[PDB]
């Protein structure tokens, strides 16, 4: 992902404040809401019925609590994306047969997640950084489908 | 919008397609499956080799849906609807690969049919192809 | 389709922007411009620099025609058709840029909508975006 | 791009009976009347009212001829993409003003141009070659945008 200098040091004072595990079953919660078809790979969790049964479902927090994590990750490795990303692409396409498009349709609902969260201090300059890291991440995720 | 024209030439382009329509409809699945292995993600249980029997069987399905959709060109919305319920509430495939689908089937059409893929035809075959794309869609939220 | 509560979302959150949407589609046009380069392809002779005043004139524009949109939700083709001729005629700018601009104002107003910008609320501007985009390139072709 | 030695060759022999100058004046009309928007660039190029018309154009052709010759050009340097199209990237953006979607729509007209020309000797496993191929180019033009 070429960040220039002045995009990482943006990147990362932002991603200090993220509580992963609040943040992580906001957007799960909002992918599963603004894009529905999402909803197809959990049909154990119960209640998906509505935005509120969405965002109040423990499964759905629980599990937004570690696809997040796991993308906090990321964010320390930002030289070496495909490598952090290897075991969990190889996972999403082997066992879960998840379409790569859900990867950049959640980061772009985290873009938005980032900038309601922060207001103002998620300035045109530091949404085209973030921009940079959702793309980078989501290419790693993909990179080992077959 | 489709256009009489459009419709004119759809109608003369799948018609000429006929019996081959199953035939057709497993290549173009091969075609997708091949150039744009991100597809497989949705026949996760398929056995997917060239040839497999189950790839014929799921492509006339798909021949037939787009038969019925062109002798209803007029109205294919109606003409669709246990179709998209169907993909909205059950399949819920993404959007985006209606699209690879959809380039997979012209490129189909043009490598059988030297003499009807004119510029204007296939003009009119990527516009009627958009056009089932969309109402397909058209439930999922 | 957008559905009465799509609609009660959108009048909601557009009103609350009230006269702040001129500023608004000026801050969604430079977040476009520096997160999608090649969106600026389209004003090769304008001075684009941060507070520039080509890019304030072209944001009232943009969010006149969105109020004027939310105005008659019931009614968008009817309501945006001369727009819908000159994108379609002269400025000719490729569908997939429209994607883009639509993300962009998602995020502006969730930077300036802490209560109103709920998970609802988010879907619904989202679907909106998205019709109007439809209406736009309607006749493109 | 991202070929093995078997997409290489495939796409290799194939190039070897096209005869550049027809099939570039047959791709440029063809993307001229799919997507007709396209025309926003040669409004200078005379008649372009009918799908004939336009594909009839003796400029349609001379201009086909030349953008062919050159993605003909860049066939020779597969492993290398990027810095064969750099100076045309930069033409392209900073002087003629082209969004880059423009190279990715011509190269799947191309494909379907190629599908017609070929018939059933544009095999799944080629086309599958030759959909690389053209992402390559397009990426590699759109490569320096800024
Ligand atoms: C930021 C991108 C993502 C990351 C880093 C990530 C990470 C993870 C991780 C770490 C697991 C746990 C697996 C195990 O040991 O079995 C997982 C499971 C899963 N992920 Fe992803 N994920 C991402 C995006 C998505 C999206 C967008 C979807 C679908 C909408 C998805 C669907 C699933 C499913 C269905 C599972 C298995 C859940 C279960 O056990 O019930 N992931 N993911
Ligand atoms: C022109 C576009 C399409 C048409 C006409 C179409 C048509 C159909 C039809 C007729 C069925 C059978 C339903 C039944 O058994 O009752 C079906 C099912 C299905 N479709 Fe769609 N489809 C289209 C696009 C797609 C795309 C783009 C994908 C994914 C890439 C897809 C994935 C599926 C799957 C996975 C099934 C169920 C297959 C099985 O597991 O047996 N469809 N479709
Ligand atoms: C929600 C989507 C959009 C809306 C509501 C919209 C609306 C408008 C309006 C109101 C105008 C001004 C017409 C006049 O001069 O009176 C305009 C012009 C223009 N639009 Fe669009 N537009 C949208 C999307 C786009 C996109 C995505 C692009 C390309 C990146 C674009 C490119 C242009 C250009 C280049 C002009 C002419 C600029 C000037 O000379 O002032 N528009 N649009
Ligand atoms: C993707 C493959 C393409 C390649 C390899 C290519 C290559 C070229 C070359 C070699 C030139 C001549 C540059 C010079 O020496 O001045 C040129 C000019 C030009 N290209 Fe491209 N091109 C491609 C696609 C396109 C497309 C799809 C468009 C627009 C739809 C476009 C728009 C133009 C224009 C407007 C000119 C200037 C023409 C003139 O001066 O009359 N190009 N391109």
């Amino acid at each position: 992902v070429h960040l220039t200098p002045e995009e990482k040091s943006a990147v990362t004072a932002l991603w200090g404040k993220v509580n992963v595990d609040e943040v992580g079953g906001e957007a799960l919660g909002r992918l599963l809401v603004v894009y529905p078809w999402t909803q197809r790979f959990f049909e154990s969790f119960g209640d998906l019925s509505t935005p509120d049964a969405v965002m109040g479902n423990p499964k759905v927090k629980a599990h937004g609590k570690k696809v997040l994590g796991a993308f906090s990750d990321g964010l320390a490795h930002l030289d070496n994306l495909k490598g952090t990303f290897a075991t969990l692409s190889e996972l999403h396409c082997d066992k879960l047969h998840v379409d790569p498009e859900n990867f950049r349709l959640l980061g772009n609902v985290l873009v938005c997640v980032l900038a309601h969260h922060f207001g103002k201090e998620f300035t045109p300059p530091v949404q085209a950084a973030y921009q940079k890291v959702v793309a980078g991440v989501a290419n790693a995720l993909a990179h080992k489908y077959h | 919008v489709l256009s009489p024209a459009d419709k004119t030439n759809v109608k003369a382009a799948w018609g000429k397609v006929g019996a081959h329509a199953g035939e057709y409809g497993a290549e173009a699945l091969e075609r997708m499956f091949l150039s744009f292995p991100t597809t497989k993600t949705y026949f996760p249980h398929f056995d997917l080799s060239h040839g497999s029997a189950q790839v014929k069987g799921h492509g006339k399905k798909v021949a037939d849906a787009l038969t019925n959709a062109v002798a209803h060109v007029d109205d294919m919305p109606n003409a669709l609807s246990a179709l998209s319920d169907l993909h909205a509430h059950k399949l819920r495939v993404d959007p985006v690969n209606f699209k690879l689908l959809s380039h997979c089937l012209l490129v189909t059409l043009a490598a059988h049919l030297p003499a009807e893929f004119t510029p204007a035809v296939h003009a009119s075959l990527d516009k009627f192809l958009a056009s089932v794309s969309t109402v397909l869609t058209s439930k999922y939220r």
